[PDB]
């Protein structure tokens, strides 16, 4: 039950980078991670999703088609790799896994959509 | 196609022992998909409540969520010091997916 | 894997994606083949109407879904291609899974694909396995603006894909029932080992549609009893004329199927005539050859002291008396409907 | 709307207005001028043959302000007979069935009953009708046609229908007889498949009536305000019809129970009964032939049996084990 | 003849005409009974017949020949029951009923008769009236069901002759449902003999017979289960009619419908059965009679092909005499007849 | 024909009292008299020395056995205020199962069959139950009754029925009614399952007169059973003022079983119902074997006959009639068609 | 008479527990008292240690493996208030499925269904619930469950199990039952495949055997089933306060699910029947067909015979002498009827 990530430091605008959040506890596999972001002294705003079952991908419309991310089962880590670096993008990352419960068959069936239960430690990545 | 979702007050002055209550709304209905999450400066915030309902295992039974439709609501019985931080407002209907703009509430 | 999201079918083909955007008087069809440049039509305030016809490609149907609102678990439910005939209400859309068939006339098959429909009180979501489907009436109505579909909301549309539905499944029934009639003018007139099978896979086929059918009465029931209130109240009564419509195939499918269980018992009956037959055929030739082979064999004893040789045409007399007896046993066998 | 039916080939728009002074009829095809009589004091009953034409149920349903769906369902060929009940009009779609002397074969017209006020529009898709007694009855005054309002004239003409369903059930009876006597005198290969059609004919006939007999059942007992209780009573006559037609039906099912399956019997009977002839000849003589046999061994000078009378006398031995054999037969007395 | 589509084929629901198949002769049977005394009529005359309705004292009007309509016209005319009850009446073959009325009932049952001969029923439609103090009859023959009836009348026993006309309407049904009782009876002789002929022997005709009491039983069910609905009728919703404590009778004579309904019932699925058996039994006779055929057709194929072989007529032949001929064949012969009858005959054959 | 007919009451006013029944030897009066303390039993012969028993305190069970004394029966309902009908109906054996509900008494007429094992014959007993608030007059045909148990539980404290009133003594009997059935069912069930045994293999060929005998047992048990079922519903379904509150599911209980029974008895049918035709298909695949016997041996021995006919002819001239031979050129060609047919019956694995 | 008749009980009065089951060797309490927040669970032996549990309003459940211990049952009857009634249900394992609604607690049997392959036999296993607003007493008599998706479901916080009250409690059980009845249904729906295939393909002796007690199995199970039908409507109809009205829904959904499983009992029933009726039309045919080809040997070759024994006579001054050199005056009309013969045959659709 434990989200640890990795990979905070300082980049030249319009770099690279890896963001590495290792989970602990569960299987990545049939299971769904996000990443969001925080702007230094500012508030925190989504940032992309992974639905690692269908390897399905979802990016911001503010960042969307720029990022890619992804999994790996192997070793249950979600990988993000960052590309097109902007001046915007300095903050400080959090991976989060996904959650809902759920119960099936009533007339009227009592589904909740996702929330974050579990969450990184963080990373901070400046440009 | 963004969805507007705000998040009141910005900042706001409650004591110990007190019951604050922060509102929140989005642009169109987004069901009982809203969560209310916290996060102390240090600490890589918490999910206090999840579909303004039901409370969080862990979580002390001091919070509560409601419901009205369009407005979201979070209820706060009565405030200890050591719980001060910001709370944020989270949408999950759509999947864009947007938090409040935040509520800072610190020692009175 | 625990609620997990996969495709379960089998047709796995392609997909096309195709959108129409009518209204009080102005309408649009915009067919596309990306996921985009679609869900902009979602708070359009003229109803839309969206077909994901092919449901394979997984990437698309999570963004349709997950972009307008629908519950991760409806979207399993979509993609889940072995579920009967649902409903199910929501706060903001409502649900429900049908089932259209298709017969393979040729070698008699009948194959069932699943469409989904989701309302959403601002556009008409299908998701659908197979290119092409049941739903010319209603795509002519709404391009043509033959019908009265313009001015009644998202509501009326999804009756009137309930409706296309319904009359897909009479005209199924309208098949069914030829296929029963070549059966019965195929079995009592060429009984065979081959028409016990076919009318096993008619019964089995009747099974299978009868087990789709069940569940669409409870389904229409549901829609315009409960009246959800994502339905206006002045389309409850066309519901339940579409509910009429499907008691009404129900009766007619369970009528079906005691004429089935019934044919089995006639073709046996039918069986039963046809060894008759030779039966007949080998008591004839019996009684008309075994009666008739002593005085063939009888004149044929190696004795002497008779008048074995002593006669006036000893072998034309035996004969004659061959023909005798012989027309006496057909006279026998005739007066009296031996045969 | 859309005309799902298979007939294709006529029109004729009748109105007949009676009072009990007054009565005049109006047969002509220019529905225009069968539309002012929506309304009058006098009833009015109107039918329009010929639905495959549906610019005029059409006109006449906008005109009638009557609900899409019912135009629909009246439209719709393969559709069951049923009942609703409106603020303004009460609509009640039957059908009529014909059975031919030729080619014996049911066939199911569907008509549609639309009571509002004072008028009846009734629709049909053949060309003449069962309803000739009520035409007759309002020509001369005679009953109670003439005096009373149009709910009589509606209880007049289910009347009519459901006498129409009397003869078709008798003829339905007849044939019964005919083919009981058939299969169990002489069975044959078209009596069996005579009896499966008329299965078919009965099954059908059991899953058209129920519905009518649930019509009648919420045609008087909820008493809708469309139809007075003066005339609630007469429609529980037709309705104690209907059941009777139902029980008979029911009946006649039971008894095609039994046919399809009494020839089996029969045939199980028949098959047996050569048995027992083909079982007593070939024994009677098969093995008595054989012995013949032994006495045609010809063995080139063989000493046998031969006696002073080689053929007679045996013949005697033949002639003693066919008549025991006989009499073995008649200890079962099969044969 | 009659049979459906009967004169009522068109015609206003307000005419009368009879639709059976007994026309011989009109008999009005006038009972008026009380505690003190009886009087009888049974004059061709309905004026002499009327005013009996006005009098406060319970009478048994019966009025045979209903194919007289004039005779029902003018009685419904006077009693004030309206005309479709009496078109209702004229039927025969139209179902019984119950029809609960302002101050009249109208109750229509059928009285089946049995004979022997053809095992045909010959239905004869009753139909009952309940008025204030008084039951109007209508029949076809003349002498009925009811003579026990007239006997609790015209002599004193029972309660009948200290009750009302309500009680008399009992006690009719009563007798009718002991009528159907002895039709059971005569049905349980029918089907023990029917059930012994397919035990033993079934010589081909037992089936018709088999046939004929499945649609006899069909007919009679189609009426009793209607019986079954007047008898629940008569008493379920209470009419102002009958009194209270007449209604345990009418439970009693709703008990004993349930129990012909259900002895009726179970006829049916008993002769229903029973076409089987008859099938099983005659399949049986014909195993006995192939596996008879068989081994008589099997004893001699082997050795009556062994005769023509040896019956031969060609030039040198293997003419034998080593053992003068006979025992050479005959040995393996007779060996061979006695292990086919010790093949067969003890292999479960015959 | 005889102690079978509905009839006998043709005709009769419904005051009268006539036995229906053949069983009109035995007659016994047997009296039970209980409550928590002292139990008395005054079984006797005697009709009038239970009448005082109409106001005990403590529940009282009057059986009276040999119901063939119709005067005991009018006395009796004569005292303790029972309607003629209901009179009429004890005494009619033919009756079907059925429950009553007057002022002051509750009537129930129900059967208790037994089931012979050398004869498969089932014999019939009606019982009739009276509740008078304070007494259950039971009238019975003959001493054949199954509720011993009942009475030894009485004689012999054990159970709750001594704490209890008339109401748990009518439960008793009926659940001691019903276990009867139970036992009966378990017989049935045995002979269900050796009928199939011995139908379904190994026939004899006369089973269909045992399988159509028990199909008439299966069916004047569903006659009877059904209304046991309606009476237990009219019994629990509606509360009577004579039966108290605490004893109401007590009965509610004993309608289980009978439901039970009854859904037993279908299943029984149906069994049955399959049956027949099973034997049908075993008789006709034994006539297929002898089918395959007459089509065999006929195919291989008449046609070679024919060849055995054609040379044994007395034709004048000489083909071939020499070469003085054991004849193999009419007896190879015997054997050549004779395994020629075995080959081709193989191929369809006839013989 | 092999202890699956109903020979348990026989006179003894309704308190009594006699054990009607056979499973008597193994014995142990499963408690899970789970709350909001709090979950607790332990494989206790000892009775007195799970009663504390009964007046806590926290919702709890107690799975009691092995009810031939008269001795536990009793005392948790009598510590719960249960009526001797139900316990006498609870001992009970030839008990049909029922529901019994009282004040205090809600009472409800069931039958868990389990198969074996190979050999087609269906062996139940009592199940009892007793739902008293605060505890769900659940009585089985071996290990062996479907319960564990629901035990998943208490110890991960998944569904709405955790967070409910008991009612939803007993909905889950009865859910895990109703989908212990699909996965039989499934099995049994592949026993019904492999049976129709082997009819279709190969029809043997053996398949009687496999089709009538294939036929018994199915129909056992709608007498099991059927009752489930009125268990449901009974728990959805005239709810009793005890249960709360939003878990209503819940039971309409587990109706329909037993609506579902008696239609595919029903339709499984009819395919039976056709099964049979198949091989019996099959026997049929194979009759036609050996019939067919045992006629025409006889009727191409018999009258071959018979033209052959009378052109061969002893007789003299016939018109049949040599004057064709050769004797096969006569084989020539053989070979032209045959051929005539076995024509007419084949245009007569005969083999
Ligand atoms: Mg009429
Ligand atoms: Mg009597
Ligand atoms: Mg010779
Ligand atoms: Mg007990
Ligand atoms: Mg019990
Ligand atoms: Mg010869």
């Amino acid at each position: 039950v434990q989200l640890v990530e990795s990979g905070g430091g300082l980049v030249q605008p319009g770099g690279s980078l890896r963001l590495s959040c290792a989970a602990s506890g569960f299987n990545i596999y049939y299971s769904s991670i996000h990443w969001v972001r925080q702007a230094p002294g500012k508030g925190l705003e989504w940032v992309a999703s992974i639905y690692s079952y269908s390897g399905y991908t979802s990016y911001a419309d503010s960042v969307k088609g720029r990022f890619t991310i992804s999994a790996d089962t192997s070793k249950n880590t979600a990988y993000l790799q960052m590309n097109s670096l902007r001046a915007e993008d300095t903050a400080v990352y959090y991976c989060a896994r996904s959650f809902y419960v759920f119960k099936r068959g009533t007339k009227y069936p009592y589904y909740n959509y996702p929330a974050m239960d579990y969450w990184g430690q963080g990373t901070l990545v400046t440009v | 196609s963004d969805i507007q979702m705000t998040q009141s007050p910005s900042s706001l002055s409650a004591s110990v022992g007190d019951r604050v209550t922060i509102t929140c709304r989005a642009s169109q209905s987004v069901s009982s998909a809203v969560a209310w999450y916290q996060q102390k400066p240090g600490k890589a915030p918490k999910l206090l409540i999840y579909s303004a309902s039901s409370l969080y295992s862990g979580v002390p039974s001091r919070f509560s969520g409601s419901r009205s439709g369009t407005d979201f609501t979070l209820t706060i019985s009565s405030l200890q010091p050591e719980d001060f931080a910001t709370y944020y407002c989270q949408q999950s209907y759509y999947k864009p997916i947007t938090f409040g703009q935040g509520t800072k509430v610190e020692i009175k | 894997p625990p609620g997990t999201l996969v495709y379960t079918g089998k047709y796995r083909e392609d997909f096309e994606i195709e959108v129409m955007n009518y209204s009080i008087e102005e309408f649009r069809e915009f067919k596309t083949t990306d996921v985009e440049s679609v869900l902009p039509f979602r708070d359009s305030s003229t109803p839309t109407w969206i077909n994901i016809t092919g449901i394979h490609r997984t990437d698309v149907v999570q963004r349709v879904g997950e972009f307008f609102g629908i519950h991760p678990l409806v979207l399993e439910d979509i993609l889940n291609v072995h579920q009967r005939p649902k409903v199910e209400f929501f706060e903001n859309y409502v649900f429900i899974v049908l089932k259209m068939f298709t017969y393979d006339k040729n070698l008699h098959e009948l194959e069932s694909e699943q469409v989904s429909l989701i309302l959403t009180k601002n556009c008409v979501l299908m998701f659908q396995e197979k290119i092409g489907d049941v739903f010319d009436p209603v795509r002519e109505r709404i391009r043509y603006n033959r019908g009265i579909i313009r001015k009644k909301r998202a509501d009326y549309l999804l009756y009137s894909l309930i409706d296309a539905l319904v009359d897909d499944y009479f005209v199924l029934l309208e098949k069914i029932d030829d296929e029963i009639d070549v059966l019965e003018e195929e079995v009592l007139e060429r009984p065979e080992k081959e028409t016990v099978q076919r009318t096993h896979q008619l019964k089995r086929n009747l099974v299978e549609l009868r087990k789709t059918i069940w569940p669409l009465r409870e389904v229409l029931s549901s829609l315009y009893r409960d009246v959800p209130p994502l339905i206006e109240k002045e389309t409850v009564p066309y519901f339940r004329d579409v509910y009429d419509h499907t008691i009404q195939i129900a009766d007619t499918v369970e009528t079906f199927r005691d004429i089935v269980s019934g044919l089995l018992d006639v073709y046996l009956s039918s069986v039963s005539n046809k060894t008759n037959e030779v039966m007949k055929v080998l008591t004839i030739i019996a009684t008309i050859f075994m009666p008739l082979t002593f005085i063939a064999g009888i004149y044929g004893m190696n004795f002497e002291y008779m008048p074995e040789l002593r006669w006036k045409w000893g072998y034309p007399v035996v004969l004659a008396v061959m023909g005798v007896i012989a027309v006496i046993m057909v006279v026998y066998f005739k007066k009296k409907k031996w045969l």
